[PDB]
RNA sequence: AAUCCGGUUAAUAUUCCGGAACCAGAAGGUGGAAUCAACACGGCAACGUAAAUGAAGUUGGAGACGUCGGCGGGAGCCCUGGGAAGAGUUCUCUUUUCUUUUUAACAAACCACACCCUGAAAUCGGUUUAUCCGGAGCUAGGGUAUGGUGUUUGGAAGAGUUCAGCGGCUGAAUCCGGUGCGCUCUCGACGGCCCUUGAAAAUCCAACGGAAGUUGUUUUCACAUCUGGUCGUACUCAUAACCGCAGCAGGUCUCCAAGGUGAACAGCCUCUAGUUGAUAGAACAAUGUAGAUAAGGGAAGUCGGCAAAAUGGAUCCGUAACUUCGGGAUAAGGAUUGGCUCUAAGGGUAUCAACUUAGAACU
């Protein structure tokens, strides 16, 4: 598996045809989990802000298919 | 009747040993109709199944013996059984001895002994002087002052 | 600094145990630096209504030392079969039936 | 053993069936003389020597 | 060449299921990099960087290597101080006794004996448990390389585990640390030993060489794309699955290895796991097999001290003839040993960690 630092990276990897799905896992500490499966590798974007999560999960693509916990 | 497919598959089940594993005596019968792992489970959940308990090993006297004998309790000549040599090597003291020695000596050096009495202090320690920290201590303080 | 709860509503309601045998009986018994009756300010008992006891201590001082002296009290009364301690949130026990 | 070769995996499950009761009905027919297998093995007692 | 975790069956799992990777091969595609100063730059250097053409030929490396001994590092285990969940105990005592407290391959970032640079060292210094090192450049100072079974994160808490409810579902917890002549494995740097110096090859990489060579050329760089046959796979591996004619007290290679006592993988006892199998019952006659003990004597027994007994650990003292000088030697002979309350030293940064010896009483 994969670590993403950066947002746009991440969406950028969604936007690439390889993507197939996506998971949003919530933790007790309020930090999420954008996970993202490829073709290759499961690419993990952690997002710590609340705001920066749900702008990005709207950011996300409509044709991707996002999964809740 | 007979319930020994029932056991083995408790025990893989609950993840212990068949000696670990206990069925309700007085539900033999529904014991018996239960002949899958899902069954099983099911018998588990209704805690018609127990995992018991392992058996007692405290370690309480164990603990209150170390606690005495750390005291100085029981080290006498009737409870020794291996040499000097077999149950604290002259080996493993010599060699903590040395380090000790060492780290302590290049301390001074660093504060402030100089190279020329660290060079002499040193194959006198490795010449079996100083038998402790302090006995090189002491030299330490005689020595420099003898001079000066 | 930090606050501990001793429920026995049902003990209260059924008269299993009263007040006075559980003040008492804590008190007695806490083991604060391996005495008792050294309580003083560090450890203080101070009950609200007749259903709680709630323990407030300045020092480490673990609610499964309250469990263990419940179930002390509890065996003592020879209705241990009965009633049983069960930790419901953080710090808070109380006592179940069957 | 576990390790074994195709070989001798033919020759086991040859063997297995072989070693099997004759069908009931076989002991009905006309002129029949057969009525329980004379070739009949066991694993502790009669080993194959392959 | 390259696979891990969790789950799953009545019986199969590194093979199935879920999730997460990896290897090799192949083609072209996308993004970037070199190039009209054809085949990149930086660093004094060790060498570094995401790339950075290299034919024939030659050469080098890896693969690829004994045995022993201590030393240091890591991992698991053992041990341990608190917290939290249940459970055992509770005449009395015990802020306790026990259990559960878990984190894989893989992916990324991080991390100091050899080497380099300046500098020139005797009043010689540095330094290991172990005496090696230095005008063929020490010490010191600053660098480079090697780099996980380490740390941090992804995997990954949603899993697994533990508990509390409800009729599959809902709540919690799954925490923070220590320690070592410990154990198993492994790694590192060394030391010893040999009239003993302790495999090959397939595969893989590199160098030297310089053939070729506005588009076009290259690109061991980052990405996506596709594929992976055949056979073995149940179970036993043994006081019942093997070989001894047998469900035979025999034999048959090897891996894992908890706690206490103790020098110890000894014996004895226990935890996990396993088993409670070997015709039974009742009686205690002679003889017997297997163990014990015996007053006084102490080898009178016997072909012969055969069997048995006696001695026995450790500490301290003491130790002859003889000798190939190494031994003899634990020679022979003496003394001492419990429990408990104490001090005395021996380490690390006022404070922590750890059994190891010396006494002193009292009993």
């Amino acid at each position: 598996p994969r670590q993403i630092s950066d947002i746009k990276q991440f969406l950028e990897i969604a936007r690439r045809k390889d993507a197939t799905s996506a998971r949003i896992k919530k933790n007790t500490n309020k930090d999420v989990k954008f996970k993202l499966r490829c073709s290759k590798y499961l690419y993990t974007l952690v997002v710590a802000d609340a705001k920066k999560a749900e702008k990005l999960r709207q950011s996300l693509p409509p044709d991707l298919t996002v999964t809740e916990v | 009747a007979n319930l020994r497919t029932q056991k083995r598959l408790a025990a893989s089940v609950l993840k212990c040993g068949k000696r670990k594993v206990w069925m309700d005596p007085n539900e033999i019968s529904e014991i018996s109709n239960a002949n899958s792992r899902q069954n099983v489970r099911k018998l588990i959940k209704d805690g018609l199944v127990i995992r018991k308990p392992n058996l007692m090993h405290s370690r309480f006297r164990i603990r209150k013996t170390h606690a005495a004998k750390r005291l100085g309790r029981h080290t006498g000549y009737g409870k020794r059984k291996g040499t000097a040599e077999a149950r604290m090597p002259s080996a493993v003291v010599w060699m903590r001895r040395q380090r000790v020695l060492r780290r302590l000596l290049r301390k001074y050096r660093e504060s402030g002994i100089d190279k020329h009495l660290y060079h002499t202090l040193y194959l006198e320690a490795k010449g079996n002087t100083f038998k402790h920290k302090r006995a090189l201590i002491e030299h330490i303080q005689r020595a420099k002052a003898e001079a000066n | 600094s930090n606050k501990y709860i001793i429920d026995a509503t049902a003990a209260v309601n059924d008269k299993i145990f009263d007040v006075a045998a559980f003040e008492k009986y804590l008190i007695d018994r806490i083991k604060v630096d391996g005495k008792t009756g050294n309580l003083g300010s560090s450890v203080v008992v101070s009950r609200e209504g007749s259903s709680k006891i709630a323990v407030i201590a300045h020092i480490d001082f673990s609610g499964r030392y309250l469990k263990y002296l419940t179930k002390k009290f509890l065996k003592k009364h020879s209705l241990r079969d009965w009633l049983r301690v069960v930790s419901t949130k953080k710090g808070v026990y109380e006592l179940r039936y069957y | 053993p576990s390790h074994k070769s195709f070989r001798t995996k033919q020759k086991l499950a040859k063997a297995a069936r072989q070693n099997r009761p004759i069908p009931q009905w076989i002991r009905l027919r006309t002129g029949n003389t057969v009525h329980y297998n004379m070739k009949r093995r066991h694993w502790r007692r009669t080993k194959l020597n392959i």
